[PDB]
DNA sequence: AAAATGCCATCTCCTAGAATCGAACCAGGGTTTCATCGGC
DNA sequence: GCCGATGAAACCCTGGTTCGATTCTAGGAGATGGCATTTT
């Protein structure tokens, strides 16, 4: 496969040399640059010209930090509040939900949806208990764990307030460190039901975490050691960790340790190859990479996946900047992330001479490279929307594997419509169907997106409860859907009155059968239709699908129109996510 | 028919016409845009259309240029005033660049160019008119275009006799082939040589090759092809020859003949001495020559520390204008010098600089000591006399048990216990200017004290300087003006040619008139080598006929 | 950008007021300033009360009594290398330093110290001082001064006192000084002094035995070695054994940290020794160590040419505990801030101009920026433990203090006419020696700058020129000016750099850090004139 | 009532990043000179 | 065959382009003084 051209990012700095890249569920890149986070905002184009500049728009993503500790005096960690203006150190997006969490330089973990802080995580206790150095999202359910300077894990769970906004509340804690110890929690990895954490003394603990347990038993799986843990990962219930000169595998069924000695003291990042049959990782440093098989004894093989591309790039750079080998030169990695589906890897890098050096921000540049890890891919439920499209462009527009004889003629839930459900449960059952993910992806591959399979699933919920379509907006919607599907409609004759703040437009209900893009009012004014409900857009208060360019009525900015249970249910359920492609809607 | 669009699509279309009109439009232009898409005859639709546009956060409305209170029903009814619609600067930056003014890496000057390129629309603007319309220096305009070129499409054009770039916003890129694709003869030299190389005897009739490569299509391409053959002859990739016809020896034609086809860096920086002393040491070891800031950086730190070195060396290097206080002993002077186009500082130790600027003056007496300090107070007296009391704050006391207990002041009752350099007659702004001025005068003594200030003179000075770089007209006339101000040259306009003549003030009028008379009717365009009794390969039967005649 | 919320420490003056503090100017109350910088630990505040009452009046000089253990003001804050007997852990029959004795002819073949006598003018004495001679200070004006100047015979790269109080075979008044000496003198851009790549050549360390009461001084050993130039010269104050003077540690142009056993002579008769193999060498493949400090009697933190930091265990030195990139370029100095009340933290400054403080437990989550400087080859950083502050230069004429917590609270101490090149601090008192490229040595009290309010800083803070070197080009002669000069702390001061004689820049200055010798300090210029003064 | 604390305005210096300016170089077009053709 | 006119080629001129280091400007940081209010 031939790679896309690297995304050149200019005039951005990192404070440090750890892994500063995360790749969100929706395809967003988060780079913990200094002093603000940078987002690679996902973008759709039909042709990207094999250039990744067309998949991402990279911009400054400024955030407001509330320091819950700025009236606390520092105690044993003298570097707390040593620089009182907060800035982000670590940023992890949720593997499930719309939001991200950010660790500040002063040990606060704050959750954000868009630029807005949801919660600043806190529980009552000593200052060391309230100062955080790592966090991890629950991979299965909406919860987050933080690690503090007491060497305990604190678990926080979401609950939703009157506005259906989430609130994080302290659930429970587990102490890992010895009583009166000063060891901090430095790493946390949560994989399925298994949670692994490392202390600043480089002891490692495992736990099994569940809804069925309030405080699970921890087990120490590696004793304390001077060798600082570099990276920690879980692969098929095997803990893999790297430290100077070594990689260790801990089997979480046998608690056996096997270890392998690296030929280098550079930091190795661990890249789990989750979709191989055999249990494997890539190890990657600034200098080398390897493919390790997590057998009973760790076996080393050549990295035939990523090394060839970085070698080829470094040889071109060396031709321009290190003719005659007059300089010592290095690749520098600033971040490595798997894609949310795990099929692709993103590497943010630059290439440097070892030299006396004094850069300013305007002189900074780095490249992010995207490469496929496998020969084939699938439409993962760990990814949404433009994430699938990114994984399609990587892999050189090769389609994913699909079910046998699949076609966009296929009905959602194979026509086993759960009509007995409440309408929000019903819409959730459709949107979680396997056929819907496939159709939403294929809509990004074809010239004109289509939702005929979804409109049938709505029509079957509308000829059932046919007696409850009393409302004029709901009738105009179902009559439009019936006209698209070419079927019987509940009533033909009557009127819809629809309003904005300046202009009131009356439509004959009969006119909703005439044209699929437009509808003409009794004044002969002609109006575009809403993508989701097929009602006329009389307003700029709309959200735009970034792929299909369909406009959706924004139910949250229309107080004037008396939308019934059906049209309101659709416009409430599809206020944020495109029914066409699963992409987040853009806001006008 | 009235086109149907979304109301938000209208607001984008209006915004993309406020951008591309330098950030503002009249209200009548908004009716011309929106009248294409909405029936403005209905007062309620006209109010709705204006509301879509002006209730957007980043749109401003002005009444007679003054920002006004967005009363839609007033603005549409009010005939008494002129209304206009603009946008916030960050909206204007976002529409044109995709980033706000703060975040965009483009720069104000490149954004003034992008605003004029955007206002030009599908017609576009050429780089020469773009410079004149914005009033930006042509020396900077094309460097600024490089930083916005990702937002543009461009093609080469000839305008007022110069090759220029036509510029448009990238949305006006056309996939169709150009009607007038710009051809430069200098791109085809390899083809011209290869066609001569592959010709039967390695020779072509020049007019025949001009016709075969179809460069006869334009007087420009005719001149350009001839200049390319002349350049390939001058650089001896080809050679011009005259071929006498073997069929009629009275007939000669101008021909061209084939000739040929076209372990470590060590940095000396140490941690033991201040950087200014390390800089002084190689400036001193360079001697009367001086050393460039480029060589100082390469030898001490390497190129990646150039900026840090420059910011540090500003504190201890002295320009000849605005010198620092005369410490004596150790001083580094800096002056401009040139390496072709690059202007950089050479560094000189003050001894070597004095020998350079004032070569006739006495070499300076070496400095001894300064006077000693004349204070005789002892450390005890100074310690007692310079005490100022601190703030009270932290305190302690010893208990009767002998335990020391901490307290803050006031929390126990316990009371307190407490610009042209002279160079000996040649005024110059750089060492290259000084070298050029002395080279001009030395050539003028050599070639007989009078010269027309033409290209033949600029080569004579370039040769005497040993310069591989060739002197520009504007450079030599710059030095000649300095040498006239210092009365080392005379110069005047020659009445008939209008060329500037320079002459040594020691050279008489009779010599200047005889020089003009000797230069008049000086023969040029002289004939090339001759060839006989041999065939020419011809593309054109009319050229073959003229050779056969 | 940022906002506060009301959760607050008990007993805090800051907590009672509720004012959000972002800059040093916000700490307009003297109790709030001390409380924000040092915290509320009563045992820590008791030590600062003892430093305050014991040294508030000591603007340029301090009484000898306040550094004796029987004083109520005695605060001796031993460095982390001293906290245990390391010798049997770090050294033993597996790790003895190997020497052979050489004669003066073999020494002179390997190391060409200066043969031409230096012309020295001091007070009214004009003298030619030969290599290895000293001149005692004459009857100067401005009071009797006790001390001497020694002509070491080469470029003095570093010096180090051995801070023993007493030993079974070292009586109270005796002290040892190690002096590192280069033969590549008189040439500021000599090829062999390069910073950036591995260089090996013969240099020497001279060991001096000095009596603090008589100022009798004897060079007892010269160690010839092939490590190149050496700096961060430190005695491992934890490695003591009956047969040693002590264990001496340094980084070298070889790019390694080396530990020598300095084996005590039978007699003060001078011996020359060739160091064949040190007791311990710390190194990595394909990077050079450029600076180090102790974290522990058995662990060191070190900086590299490539901008990495490592920790080494001195009991298992082959592989470092961590090896992380911290800077973009060559690390100039690394310095350990130690406290009985806070986790140990490490500061680093590099050629890229950044000054960082981090905790080696977790560099990623603790790395704090103090400031960016203008970019420089020479940025001295030392930890002054009595005020829990790093004392450092810009690399450009300003001397500053920053507390190891509250990196925002930078205090300027004094501004010079030129590059500051050396800083000296003591565990026993808050007095700072700073040496400069113009050959001036100043003294200032850093606990009058910290432990005081923000208002009227320029009126309360002063420094004194103890000495100035001058060089006469006409005479080829060095002069040392004894006359004292008072400098107030300057306001809005322009950064200054000037070029002075290559010989007069002060390369190093170190206090003796013992109760018996604690008023002695030594300083050297590049010419190799080592001056000791017993300040009294 | 006096000293301390808090905040604002003004002044001075620094640093980053953008803008300037000289010189060379290059191409096109005008001008000038030379050669050839045609007319006497 | 010679002389005059035209056309054709060569040479010179003018302005834009190109490039990079140094210079300049904008924005921020830090300190003091003054004034007012609070605390001792």
């Amino acid at each position: 496969m031939k790679l896309l051209k690297d995304l050149l990012v200019d005039r951005k700095e990192f404070e440090d040399w750890k892994n500063n890249l995360t790749w969100a569920r929706d395809g967003t890149l988060y780079l913990t640059t200094f002093p603000d986070i940078s987002i690679g905002q996902p973008k759709y184009a039909k042709d990207i010209n094999c250039n990744s500049k067309n998949l991402f728009h990279v911009k400054e993503f400024p955030l407001e930090f509330e320091n819950k500790l700025d009236f606390e005096l520092a105690q044993q960690n003298g570097l707390l509040n040593s620089q009182p203006v907060c800035y982000p150190r670590v940023c992890k997006p949720s593997p499930i939900d719309d939001w991200m969490a950010v660790l500040s330089n002063n040990g606060n973990v704050s959750v954000f949806k868009d630029n807005k802080m949801l919660t600043n995580l806190d529980s009552k206790g000593n200052l060391s208990s309230r100062t955080y150095h790592c966090f991890e999202w629950n991979p299965i359910e909406s919860s987050i764990v933080v690690g503090n300077e007491d060497g305990e894990l604190q678990f926080f769970s979401i609950r939703k307030n009157s506005e259906n906004t989430p609130e994080f509340y302290f659930e429970s804690s587990i102490r890992l460190s010895d009583a009166g110890s000063k060891d901090w929690v430095t790493h946390i990895v949560w994989y399925e039901d298994v949670l692994v954490a490392a202390l600043s003394n480089n002891s490692v603990f495992s736990m099994t975490v569940s809804a069925s347990s309030h405080q699970p038993v921890s087990r120490m799986i590696q004793n304390a050691s001077r060798r600082k843990i570099t990276d920690l990962k879980i692969v098929d219930y095997k803990v893999v960790l790297t430290c100077p000169g070594y990689v260790h595998k801990i089997d979480l069924k046998n608690y056996s340790i096997s270890s392998l000695k690296t030929g280098s003291l550079e930091n190795f990042h661990i890249i789990p190859l989750n979709h191989e049959k055999e249990s494997t990782i890539l190890l990657m440093s600034n200098k080398t990479s390897y493919k390790v098989l997590l057998e009973d004894e760790l076996h080393v093989t050549a990295d035939n996946i990523i090394a060839p591309y970085l070698e080829k790039k470094f040889k071109k750079w060396s031709t321009i900047w290190n003719e005659f080998n007059n300089y010592e030169t290095t690749l520098v990695i600033h971040g490595i992330s798997l894609s949310p589906d795990g099929y692709s890897i993103a590497i943010v890098y630059d290439m440097e001479r070892v030299a006396f050096k004094y850069k300013i921000a305007s002189e900074q540049s780095f490249n992010i490279m995207f490469a496929p890890l496998y020969h084939t891919w699938t439409i993962s439920e760990r990814a949404v929307g433009l994430a699938w499209y990114q994984t399609y462009q990587i892999y050189n527009q090769s389609l994913p594997k699909l079910p046998e004889n699949f076609s966009m003629n296929k009905k959602l839930l194979n026509g086993n419509y759960p009509i007995s459900l409440d309408f929000q449960s019903y819409l959730n059952a459709l949107m979680k169907s396997e056929e819907m993910r496939i159709i939403m992806f294929l809509n990004m591959t074809i010239d004109k997106p289509s939702i005929l399979s979804f409109l049938e699933a709505l029509y079957e919920y509308a000829i059932n409860k046919k007696s409850e379509l009393t409302n004029s907006f709901d009738l105009a919607c179902v009559l439009s859907i019936a006209a698209i599907l070419k079927r019987e409609a509940p009533i033909y004759n009557g009127t819809l009155l629809m309003k904005n703040s300046f202009l009131e437009e009356t439509f004959n209900l009969e006119s909703f059968t005439a044209d699929p893009e437009t509808v003409t009012s009794t004044t002969n004014n002609t109006w575009k239709r809403c993508g989701v409900t097929l009602l006329p857009i009389l307003t700029t208060h709309v959200k735009i699908c970034p792929v299909s360019k369909q406009r959706v009525i924004d139910i949250k900015r229309d107080d004037l129109n008396d939308y019934g249970w059906f049209t309101r249910g659709l416009l409430e359920r599809f206020n944020e996510i495109s029914v066409y492609c699963g992409t987040t809607l853009e806001v006008m | 028919m009235v086109l149907t669009i979304y109301p938000d699509e209208l607001v984008q279309i209006v915004s993309d016409k406020i951008a591309s009109n330098k950030g503002k439009i009249t209200l009548n232009q908004l009716w011309d845009i929106s009248g294409k898409y909405f029936d403005l005859s209905d007062k309620k639709v006209k109010q709705f259309v204006l509301s879509c546009v002006i209730l957007k956060k980043d749109i401003e409305v002005y009444c007679d240029g003054a920002i006004t209170t967005k009363n839609v029903t007033d603005i549409i009814g009010d005939a008494n005033h002129s209304y206009s619609v603009g946008i916030t600067e960050d909206s204007l930056w976002t529409l044109l660049t995709g980033y706000t003014k703060k975040e965009s890496t483009i720069g104000n000057s490149a954004f003034e160019l992008l605003l004029e390129v955007a206002k030009s629309g599908e017609k576009g603007i050429n780089t020469m008119d773009l410079a004149q319309v914005t009033g930006q220096d042509p020396r900077s305009v094309t460097g600024r275009i490089k930083k916005i070129n990702h937002l543009l499409t461009s093609s080469q054009l000839i305008y007022k006799g110069h090759v220029v770039k036509q510029l448009k916003l990238k949305k006006f890129s056309h996939d169709g082939v150009d009607s007038n694709p710009y051809i430069n003869i200098r791109d085809h030299l390899a083809t011209i040589v290869e066609v001569v190389k592959r010709s039967k005897n390695g020779i072509r009739q020049i007019i025949d090759l001009k016709r075969e490569l179809k460069f006869d299509k334009e007087k420009r391409l005719s001149k350009a092809f001839i200049a390319a053959i002349a350049w390939l002859d001058e650089k001896e990739y080809l050679k011009k020859v005259l071929v006498v016809s073997p069929k009629n020896p009275a007939i000669k034609i101008r021909c061209v003949k084939y000739v040929k086809d076209i372990v470590k860096n060590e940095v000396l920086l140490n941690r033991f001495y201040p950087l200014q002393n390390q800089t002084y040491d190689i400036a001193d070891k360079s001697g009367l020559k001086g050393i460039s800031t480029m060589d100082v950086v390469n030898r001490i730190t390497g190129k990646e520390f150039q900026r840090a070195f420059t910011k540090s060396s500003e504190y201890y290097l002295e320009s000849v204008d605005k010198q620092k206080e005369n410490t004596g002993g150790y001083r580094l002077f800096r002056i401009y010098d040139f390496e072709g186009k690059k202007k950089f500082f050479r560094l000189f130790t003050a001894q070597n600089f004095q020998k350079l600027t004032n070569a006739e003056d006495e070499i300076s007496v070496p400095k001894g000591f300064d006077e000693l300090g004349k204070s005789r107070t002892d450390l005890k007296t100074l310690n007692e006399d310079n005490f100022v009391a601190l703030n009270n704050t932290v305190r302690f006391t010893t208990d009767s048990d002998g335990q020391d207990i901490f307290f803050w002041h006031g929390e126990l009752k316990i009371p307190p216990n407490s610009k042209v350099v002279n160079f000996g007659g040649f005024s110059a702004r750089s060492l290259r200017s000084l070298q050029r001025q002395r080279a001009i005068l030395k050539v003028m003594n050599t070639i007989g004290g009078v010269a027309y200030l033409r290209e033949q003179f600029y080569e004579s000075v370039s040769k005497y300087m040993g310069s591989t770089t060739t002197l520009d007209k504007k450079t030599v006339r710059g030095d000649v003006d300095l040498m006239v101000e210092s009365e080392k040259l005379g110069a005047r306009t020659e009445p008939v040619s209008g060329r500037k003549i320079i002459f040594l003030p020691t050279v008489g009028e009779d010599a200047i008139q005889r020089y003009i008379l000797k230069e008049k009717d000086s023969k040029k365009a002289t004939f090339t080598d001759v060839i006989h009794d041999t065939e020419i390969y011809f593309f054109d039967q009319t050229e073959k006929n003229r050779f056969h005649r | 950008s940022t906002k506060n919320m009301k959760s607050s420490s008990p007993g805090s003056s800051l907590g009672q007021k509720g004012r959000p503090i972002r800059l040093l100017k916000d700490l307009s109350s003297a109790r709030d300033k001390i409380e924000r910088i040092y915290g509320l630990n009563k045992e820590k505040l008791l030590l600062l009360a003892k430093v305050k009452e014991g040294f508030e009046t000591s603007v340029f000089d301090f009484p000898f009594k306040n550094i004796q253990p029987d004083s109520p003001y005695f605060v001796c804050l031993d460095p982390p290398c001293k906290k245990e007997s390391a010798y049997n852990k770090v050294i033993g029959d597996k790790n003895r330093t190997v020497y052979h004795e050489i004669n003066k002819t073999e020494f002179e073949n390997m190391i060409k110290l200066r043969t031409k006598r230096l012309k020295l003018l001091i007070g009214e004495v004009d003298a030619e001082v030969s290599t290895g001679d000293k001149i005692e200070f004459p009857v100067l004006a401005n009071g009797k001064r006790r001390g001497f100047i020694y002509n070491v015979g080469g470029l003095v790269t570093d010096i180090a006192w051995l801070n023993i109080e007493e030993n079974t075979d070292i009586g109270k008044d005796i002290q040892y000084l190690a002096v590192a000496v280069s033969q590549y003198m008189d040439e500021p851009l000599n090829e062999h002094l390069e910073m950036f790549d591995k260089e090996k050549h013969s240099s020497c360390i001279q060991i001096f035995k000095m009596n603090t009461s008589t100022l009798h001084c004897v060079k007892v050993q010269t160690i010839v070695h092939s490590f190149g130039e050496v700096w961060d010269l430190k005695w491992h104050e934890g490695c003591h054994a009956p047969h040693l003077v002590g264990c001496l540690s340094f980084v070298s142009q070889e790019g390694t940290i080396n530990f020598l056993e300095i084996i005590d002579n039978a007699t003060d008769v001078h011996v020359f020794k060739m160091c064949e193999k040190p007791s311990l060498t710390l190194s990595l493949a394909d990077s050079l160590i450029t600076t180090f400090d102790f974290l522990s009697p058995t662990t060191v933190v070190c900086g590299f040419k490539n901008g990495f930091v490592a920790e080494f265990d001195l009991t298992d030195p082959e592989v470092p505990s961590f090896y992380d990139q911290v800077h973009d370029s060559y690390i100039l100095s690394v310095s350990t801030a130690y406290s009985d009340f806070e986790d140990t933290v490490v500061s680093t400054v590099a050629v890229d101009g950044y000054f960082y403080i981090f905790n080696p437990k977790d560099i990623a989550t603790t790395k704090t920026t103090v400031s960016r400087f203008r970019g420089s080859n020479l940025v001295p950083v030392v930890y002054c433990p009595q005020i829990y502050s790093y004392i450092y230069s810009d690399g450009a004429s300003s001397l500053r203090a920053v507390p190891s917590r509250a990196a925002f609270a930078v205090h300027p101490l004094v501004s010079r006419e030129t590059t500051i090149t050396a800083i000296g601090v003591s565990r026993l008192h808050p007095m700072v020696l700073a040496g400069s490229a113009d050959g001036s040595l100043i003294i200032t009290n850093a606990a009058r700058r910290l432990l005081h309010g923000i208002k009227n800083s320029s009126a309360t803070q002063k420094s004194l020129r103890l000495w100035k070197w001058d060089y006469s080009i006409k005479d080829d002669k060095y002069r040392i000016d004894s006359s004292y000069e008072v400098y107030p702390l300057t306001v809005n001061d322009v950064s200054k750099a000037k070029i002075d004689a290559h010989g007069i820049n002060i390369t190093c200055t170190k206090w003796n850090e013992t109760s018996a010798g604690g008023k002695c300090y030594a300083f050297s210029n590049s010419a190799g004139l080592l001056t000791l003064e017993y300040l009294s």
